């Protein structure tokens, strides 16, 4: 069986805080 | 810990120099330090 991943497989690249960037 | 005074601060290997002030930023448990637009450290959390 097969299916389509729309917007899954995203994670925080590193333990770093950012804001509005 | 010292505050409101230029120091050679080190946080778990992240080294820098300057003053510390109370932070208005809301970090998340996985986040340890914060960077800015210019890819420079702007806010750090006390590991203790
Ligand atoms: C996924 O790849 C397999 C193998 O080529 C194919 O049989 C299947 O139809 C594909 N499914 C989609 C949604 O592209
Ligand atoms: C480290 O020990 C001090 C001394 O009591 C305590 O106040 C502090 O909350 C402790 N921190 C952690 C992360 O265990």
């Amino acid at each position: 069986a097969y299916t389509n991943s729309f917007t899954r497989g995203v994670y925080y690249p590193d333990k770093v805080f950012r804001s509005s960037v | 810990l010292v505050k409101n005074k230029c120091v050679n601060f080190n946080f778990n290997g992240l080294t820098g120099t300057g003053v510390l002030t109370e932070s208005n930023k809301k970090f998340l448990p996985f986040q340890q330090f914060g960077r800015d637009i210019a890819d420079t450290t702007d806010a750090v959390r006390d590991p203790q």
